[PDB]
């Protein structure tokens, strides 16, 4: 449709944007070692309201949370840290700070509001890392609960917004190193109510390119699910539970785009779960849909 | 401006108050708080009215005057 | 009659509200162990306070120190403790009970501690601990021991134990009864700052401000300077637990402290629960009564930095 330019001032490249939960704030983080908050105004113009330096390095992600429990935006940074911020009556303080990385801190993700207040981050020399908040009176208490640990490089991580009782949590992590061999890039763990820990429950061995990001549907309706990957192409799966360990899949392909004739960068869903975005190294963003055959067109072509 | 040892004559309140009740008749409730605002800043003997207050319910504590969402006390 | 058995109450009058006032003799000091004392036990952080009072209570049940004790239960009795938790060590979740191992390393042989410790601690289970979960229950273990040790030394009068407590008779053991700390590998200022303030920064800025108020702290009656023999007290003590100087020459020590100090020193700090009037009083006869203070803020100060660098050392090979 229209597009509208931002004047962001950053000193460097910016490396993540995000939206909140009542989709009328925005936060952005550059390589400069800062993040900045934006709010929009009765006029439609989005202007500064905050600036500060948040760490030592380079800022890779922001992700904000549910608005039950604050105003809460969490970071990770070449400084092998993760910080917790919360806004008081207008500044930004910081709350806590997790240490425990020996690489890189690559992402972080806040965990659906069913489960309670958890904090998920990926490292780069293999480790997945789940902390919890049990009291939610104190944002200075954090608990380390579970640790995975991969064979690769992790580059990107994605919780399952489902909310159904009959689905229990899992999380998906995908790898980006590029190797001579031929190692499946992307796993899928779950979570065992009867032993307590996570548990491997499949591996999609097609996908061997590296990967960059990948990104779960919002269900809303459905009893299966959708996941998209953004390697040098687009790709959409589908995993569907058999009937009644870790409970099996049937993993199928349902759609496969090599329009950008580049590498896809970035994958972001909207909030129904039916239209798809994606950023290639062109500089185009494109959208796809798909109608009720199960073929997945193109809708449009967006240029900068 | 009188001094504090006259206003606590039990005459004088008498008939403050009967005046402030002549107001409430007339259903005149702003003038009222009017008054009682220009009073209470010259006279500070008299406390303002008494009412409820919110108690928490792990402290039993007044919750009146550290998240802003959370007890004051516990 | 007044603040401490030892000090006399005239002293005391002329030059916890007991050790606040035995302490207040040396005001520039007093005001940096306040800060630090608030930072590590009321302001807000990664532990919950009552877990940081029963960690008090833990360390000083260790040199069996009433007043810490009885101060700290009276606090945490208040902030919504478990009156349960108090009947024993065994009633404490299973997450408390494995700081009780480097409790006595820390405590009477720091010598011992080595990676395998922190590698037992931050193993991953059903009751694990985090990096900063854990640094700062150690600085506060340390905090502990050493005020516990003071309160001793100065002797305070008040205005079980043994429930708190797994291997009663450890006790400590003279160092050449191993290899030596070589103090120019590992240094405070050089090594130990950077990774007590990357993971926990304002204990260690209030760390750094605090081991400098004990350093310019002149002594009045000497009769070389003051710097002279302050460096032999503290690089005794610093021996006494495993370090040595490579620039200092040891002979001094002896030229340079009376025989009977040496003794005081080392029951105050090994033993601190042995010390009596006698032995306050048999050392440094003719000299003002605030000085005798000093000798413990450097002492506390030493056994502090010690078991500090003991444990950064051990942290910085797990790390690596
Ligand atoms: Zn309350």
């Amino acid at each position: 449709f229209v597009a509208r330019s931002i004047a962001a001032d950053h000193k460097d490249l910016i490396h993540d944007v995000s939206f909140d939960f009542h989709g009328r704030r925005m936060a952005t983080c550059s390589s400069d070692q800062s993040v900045k908050v934006w709010d929009k105004s009765e006029s439609g113009d989005w202007h500064c309201t905050a600036s500060w330096k948040t760490h030592s390095g380079s800022v890779w992600r922001v992700t904000w949370a549910h608005p039950e429990f604050g105003q809460v935006l969490a970071s990770c940074s070449f400084d092998r840290t993760a910080a917790v911020w919360e806004e008081i009556v207008s500044h930004w303080v910081k709350r806590t700070t997790l240490v425990d990385s020996r690489t890189s801190v690559t992402d972080v993700k806040f965990a659906p509001k069913h489960m309670g207040l958890m904090l998920a981050t990926c490292s780069a020399d293999g480790i997945v890392r789940i902390y919890e908040a049990p009291d939610v009176m104190n944002l200075s208490q954090w608990s380390l609960q579970h640790e995975i640990s991969c064979k690769l490089s992790c580059s990107c991580i994605s919780w399952n917004p489902s909310s159904s009782r009959a689905h229990s949590p899992m999380i998906a992590v995908g790898s980006d190193d590029s190797s001579p061999n031929a190692m499946a890039k992307v796993q899928i763990f779950e979570y065992n109510e009867n032993t307590r820990k996570y548990a491997k429950a499949e591996t999609l061995m097609t996908v061997t390119d590296p990967v960059h990001d990948i990104a779960f549907a919002p269900n809303l309706g459905r009893s299966f699910h959708i996941l998209a990957i953004a390697t040098k192409d687009v790709r959409i799966f589908t995993l569907k539970p058999v009937r009644k360990g870790p409970t099996k899949f049937e993993i199928h392909i349902v759609a496969q785009f090599d329009n950008h004739n580049s590498q896809v960068w970035r994958v972001s869903w909207n909030i129904t779960g039916t239209v798809l975005a994606s950023s290639g190294d062109d500089g185009c963003v494109r959208l796809w849909k798909a109608n009720y055959m199960d073929n997945w067109k193109c809708t449009g072509i967006l240029k900068g | 401006g009188s001094p504090l040892d006259v206003l606590k004559d039990e005459r004088v309140q008498y008939w403050i108050e009967n005046y402030r009740n002549l107001l409430d008749a007339w259903r005149f409730w702003h003038k009222r708080a009017e008054f009682d605002i220009h009073r209470s800043k010259l006279d500070p003997s008299s406390k303002p009215l008494a009412q409820v207050f919110v108690s928490c319910n792990f402290c039993g504590k007044s919750i009146s005057y550290s998240k802003v969402t959370s007890c004051p006390g516990c | 009659r007044g603040p401490s058995a030892f000090i006399p109450v005239e002293e005391v009058l002329r030059e916890v509200d007991n050790l606040a006032v035995v302490m207040g003799l040396h005001p520039d000091y007093f005001t940096s162990f306040w800060r630090l004392h608030y930072l590590l036990l009321h302001t807000d952080g990664p532990l919950a306070s009552s877990w940081r009072h029963y960690i008090a209570i833990m360390a000083a049940a260790r040199h069996q120190c009433s007043y810490l004790v009885g101060s700290h239960m009276a606090e945490f009795l208040q902030t919504g403790g478990d009156p349960e938790w108090l009947l024993g060590l065994h009633r404490a979740p299973e997450k408390l009970r494995k700081l009780s191992e480097i409790n006595k390393l820390l405590a009477h042989r720091p010598w011992l501690i080595t990676k395998e410790h922190i590698q037992a601690l931050l193993k991953t289970g059903e009751h694990t601990w985090s990096l900063a979960e854990l640094i700062q229950a150690l600085v506060l273990l340390t905090h502990c021991h050493s005020l516990s040790s003071f309160v001793f030394g100065c002797g305070i009068l008040p205005e079980d134990m043994l429930c708190f407590v797994e291997d009663p008779t450890f006790g400590y053991e003279d160092f050449t009864r191993p290899p030596t700390f070589r103090a120019q590998d590992y240094t405070w200022e050089d090594h130990g700052y950077s990774l007590i303030q990357r993971l926990y920064p304002e204990g260690g800025q209030l760390l750094d401000e605090k081991f400098q108020a004990a350093y310019s702290l002149t002594f009045n009656t000497i009769a070389v300077d003051t710097s002279v023999l302050r460096r032999a007290i503290w690089n005794y003590i610093h021996c006494v637990f495993g370090i040595r100087y490579d620039d200092y020459d040891y002979g001094e020590v002896n030229q340079l402290l009376e025989r009977n100090l040496k003794v005081y020193i080392k029951t105050v700090a090994c033993y601190p629960e042995k010390t009596t009037r006698r032995m306050y009083n048999l050392f440094w006869r003719h000299f003002r009564h605030s000085e005798k203070v000093h000798v413990n803020l450097l002492l506390l100060e030493a056994r502090m930095q010690a078991a500090l660098l003991y444990a950064l050392r051990a942290i910085t090979r797990y790390m690596t």
